[PDB]
């Protein structure tokens, strides 16, 4: 027998009645959010530093002004992030510390590196789009606090989703070295923004409880479908192609079939040991240290 | 016309090469709301880049903010020297901000009483943004002056270090002067006493000094600058100088 | 002929890249002796690059040593990854040094044996100068691990922080088997036993611990870098790309 | 009545006989070599860093050799000067921290920033060869060490000079972008240079003693009219100018007549207000630093 608290739990969450920071709930279930949040906010931190090493380089003030703007909200989206993780109990600086220490993930695609400009736009097109499609897909996540930030994120970045599909149709419409651009930044970034969604759903240790708690509500492999299903075709607008011999329509199911993730390589990178993994948290770690003095500077004043 | 043009670049060169020093900050702050604020700051100054480029290209009657912004060499730039100084630790980024923003603001400020409307309406639109810059700058100046020993010591060595540059903010050449003769633009001497007033008392609250040093260094609105420029243009130009004449 | 091309240039890339990061420390070392020392090693190594790039120009068929080192982005250029590290301290620039020697020592030995004469003439030359950077890195390795704490614990930072990027140094593509096979290149596979044998040794002598951490960054080769490529060859081409096409 | 030693001491520069470490010398004679050869061997060392601040930037890997090459036997030139200087009975240490402090000069010519890549040309053809006309007019300094030291140092530094003055001719050959880069960093270092040579002989201290010692040989306006009537047929074979427009050819002499030194800039620069002035001390201190427990392990390890 469940206890009244677990099965009241159960209840609320088949009636699909928002979880809020003073109800119970199963210590399980705190701590996978606490997990699925904070991570999500460590991302968002991280996420800064691939397109933040070319704002200085951008080929235009237009572009260069709207990579400024995206980065400044990819900060204020960890923000957010933080505060719902924080209504869970748990504090920013001990989760900020894990992710420095490797205690806590990042999304994996951060730990590619930005080799042309053509990434950036592949980053805000893609890296985005396979965000956005996870994002509006936890609009009805359970708890509410996490529903809510998903709202006001989905709001912000799908307009730099569409800035970065839009710098992509300028180097489409270009010279042939700019088309070229183009088409390596997506031959480099397809299978990378594909893991995004997740391992598949039978290698998926936390679906189970989530899906159960309505904290995820659709599968890892149910969102990845629909990203192919939704982006495959703004390939074909850049006239531009994909990565993948085994990509097809198949109109038996309307669905493209896809070939399979190196998940060999997925597990490397989560695990630290991807191309940018070192340099990443070596970057937030010389933040963090290099910056005490300030943080400890603003305390002192404050106090006086 | 040409001098106008000339006076107006100068303008946008400053907004430019600070804003890209900013930029640089991108993930490398003490704290996240500090990485927001540098790149927020960094943006607005790109903004007024791009408006006081975009007038001095019409002006000209030919390029735009991009030809201008990426097809000029360190001789032809010419921003203040402050604004092309290394980004250092913060105090030194505080310390070139604040300087920066207390005269943008007393700038800004008569520049939107100029005769020509283009670039009183540019100024009117950036004093709202130098006076958010200011409360920032001076809002760190006085936490790290009045913070620590070490931030209160490291915050004077960067006031210290960049002194020698002020001085180009309240010289005048004959295109500030026949400009401003004309109430086009401002005589940057007349901007002496505000930016004092304000830089001082900020210096004093922060319980700091400031520097006794005679300040002596000016060049860059001639294009003479430090030999800190020519690798942040090669840095800031490479993608346009590899394919130029695009469109992205 | 491609993959003749190809493997020269790796080379070639190798010796303009570490080069470049040397030339960075003019002026800055910690000792006169030591500035002149860099200065000799980066133009030992670039030389080396001028050899091989020139050599791969011929192969090619068209363009020289410039268009080579000016005119290719990061996605073409195949230098080893650590080639492209940051300075950082004077340790992370011995242990880079002290990498790179050790496998340049036991490549060229045996590249001088190399069935394609200029290969092998260029080894023979190169062989000779990679000697002298072995004794002057392996010399301050030693000196920084068993010198003071301060020194044994950077010595030690700067051996982890760079261990990763080994891996590529014996990692062996169809280019590097096919012309192996041929005796044309060195299997770099080969050159483990020996480099291992020199490095292990010395970071003992030097009194500090080999790494546990199994390396496993390779990519260079293929023209697939760090982030540190691409500002290095924005600050490298600028002038080229700025004005392409003449004679300096 | 000047004393025994001094008598003699007067007698030996008077007969050319070269002074040598061992030999009595006048207290003041001592101190302005120590000052002199010092300074010389300051030059060396902070003129690595305007040529320096190129040698990433150098628009061939042949210029680039070159530069580094020449970079290198500055160094070189530092340390020959410093055991020099060092015979005198000063420590190189004590000196190295005077140029740190401030206390001890380095030539005004190194203060001039390298604002493009014809910069280092005109410093290998202009600055080297005004160094090398006073340099050969060294060759017979009274002081063996320094004498010996000169010849050295100019057979060396000559070739460096000439092939500086090939990478001038290689831009006044070149495209007309070559050509206007070439004039104006003429345009920028061709008082500067002028000015290597030291005040007018009515306003030079050390004159009176220096030349009645024989350590200088030659006044400070005499090797300058030297420079720039060999240096300006130079000039005229880059198809060049000379920002002088005072300078003529004056038959009646034949001397080529050139236009008054702002002395105000000259006195402004000697005393650390120049244009790079501060970031030159600022770089080597901040390499004599930074370099600390590199030198302390090296003492520490030689010691085990
Ligand atoms: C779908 C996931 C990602 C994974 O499903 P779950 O059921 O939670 O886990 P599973 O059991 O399926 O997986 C097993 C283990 O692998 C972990 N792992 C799996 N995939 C990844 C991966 N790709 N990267 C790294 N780790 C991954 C997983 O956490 C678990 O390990 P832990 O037990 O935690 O040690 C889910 O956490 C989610 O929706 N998070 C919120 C969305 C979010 O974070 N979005 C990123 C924001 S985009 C952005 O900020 C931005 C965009 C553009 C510009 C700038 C910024
Ligand atoms: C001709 C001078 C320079 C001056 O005559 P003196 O009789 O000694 O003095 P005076 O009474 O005429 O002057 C009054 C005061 O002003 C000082 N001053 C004057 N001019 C300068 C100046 N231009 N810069 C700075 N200071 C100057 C003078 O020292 C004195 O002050 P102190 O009493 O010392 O506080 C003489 O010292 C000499 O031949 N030195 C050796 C040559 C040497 O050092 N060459 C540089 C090597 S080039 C090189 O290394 C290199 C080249 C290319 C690439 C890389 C590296």
């Amino acid at each position: 027998m469940r206890s009244t608290q677990e099965e009241r739990f159960e209840q609320r969450i088949a009636q699909e009645t928002a979880i809020e920071p003073q109800d119970w709930m199963p210590d399980a279930y705190r701590k996978t959010l606490i997990r699925q949040i904070g991570q999500h906010a460590h991302s968002e931190i991280v996420g800064m530093l691939p397109e933040g090493n070319w704002i200085t380089r951008a080929p235009t003030l237009r572009r260069k002004a709207i990579l400024l703007a995206k980065v400044q909200d990819e900060a204020g989206h960890g923000l957010y992030l933080y505060s719902a993780a924080e209504t869970l109990g748990c504090a920013r600086e001990d989760i900020y510390q894990k992710m420095l220490d490797g205690r806590m993930k990042y999304s994996s695609i951060f730990n590619y590196p930005t080799l042309s400009w053509a990434d950036i736009g592949v980053i805000g097109w893609l890296v985005d789009g396979a965000a956005i499609v996870n994002q509006v897909a936890l609009c009805r996540t359970s708890y509410g606090p996490y529903a809510r930030a998903m709202v006001k994120i989905c709001k912000e970045e799908s307009f730099h989703q569409r800035q970065g599909f839009e710098a992509c149709m300028a180097l489409a419409q270009g010279s042939e070295a700019q088309k070229q651009m183009l088409q390596d930044a997506i031959n480099r970034f397809w299978w990378p923004a594909l893991m995004m969604f997740g391992p598949n759903d039978d290698n998926s240790p936390n679906s189970a409880r989530s899906l159960t708690w309505k904290i995820k509500r659709f599968t890892n492999d149910e969102l990845r479908q629909r990203f192919v299903d939704n982006t495959v075709p703004q390939v074909e607008m850049l006239g531009m192609t994909v990565p993948d011999p085994d990509l097809h329509f198949d109109t038996e199911s309307g669905h493209y079939r896809f070939g399979e993730i190196d998940w060999q390589e997925f597990n490397e990178v989560i695990n630290g040991r991807g191309i940018c993994n070192q340099e990443r948290l070596d970057a937030k770690r010389k933040a963090w240290e290099e910056g005490t003095w300030v943080r400890e500077a603003a305390l002192a004043h404050a106090q006086k | 016309s040409n001098q106008l043009t000339a006076y107006t670049l100068r303008l946008g060169d400053n907004c430019l090469v600070l804003s890209q020093r900013l930029g640089e900050w991108c993930g490398h702050a003490p704290e996240l709301e500090i990485d927001l604020a540098l790149a927020n700051i960094g943006l607005d100054l790109l903004g007024q880049a791009r408006n006081f480029l975009s007038y001095a290209a019409e002006l000209a009657g030919e390029g735009d903010e991009d030809t201008l912004a990426f097809t000029r060499d360190e001789r032809q730039f010419s921003n203040l020297l402050l604004v092309e100084q290394p980004n250092g630790n913060f105090a030194d980024t505080i310390a070139r901000q604040y300087f920066i923003d207390a005269w943008h603001v007393a700038l800004f400020t008569r520049l939107m009483e100029s005769r020509d409307p283009q670039l009183a309406a540019i100024s009117a639109k950036a004093i709202k943004e130098a006076r958010y810059h200011l409360r920032f700058s001076r809002g760190w100046l006085e936490r790290l002056g009045n913070g620590t020993d070490v931030s209160g010591q490291k915050m004077q060595q960067a006031i210290n270090k960049l002194w020698r540059f002020t001085a180009e903010l309240f010289d005048a050449d004959e295109i500030d002067i026949a400009l401003s003769e004309e109430g086009i633009a401002v005589d940057p001497r007349t901007l002496r006493a505000a930016w004092e007033a304000e830089v001082f008392a900020g210096i004093n609250e922060a319980t700091l000094n400031v520097p006794q040093e005679q300040a002596y260094r000016t060049g860059g609105k001639k294009g003479l600058h430090t030999e800190h420029l020519g690798p942040m243009l090669a840095e800031m130009q490479y993608l346009q100088r590899v394919l130029p004449g695009q469109q992205w």
